[PDB]
């Protein structure tokens, strides 16, 4: 009798973000 | 910075990784073998023999 087994599991992820805050305000008539 | 001329900056990254791994192997082998032989010299040939 002869008997076999093989089991094979991988998983892969991968995560990104990436936020962006920038404002300008001026005011010395003249605004921004 | 803001001074009173104004200057605008800013930023924020995120970087993540999951990875992951699994392996399973599993072997099972059994043989037998098994002989029986008897001689008789006892003086029957067809009931001695069998
Ligand atoms: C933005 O900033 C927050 C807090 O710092 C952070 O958790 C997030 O991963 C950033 N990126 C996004 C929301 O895309």
């Amino acid at each position: 009798e002869e008997q076999i087994e093989a089991f094979k599991s991988i998983i892969q992820e991968k995560t990104s973000n990436f936020n962006a805050a920038i404002s300008l305000k001026f005011t010395p008539s003249l605004h921004g | 910075y803001e001074d009173k001329i104004n200057v605008g900056g800013g930023l924020s990254g995120d970087h993540c990784k999951k990875f992951g791994g699994g392996k399973t192997e599993r072997a099972r082998k059994a043989m037998a073998v098994e002989d029986i032989i008897s001689r008789v010299r006892g003086g029957s040939s067809g009931w001695s023999g069998g």
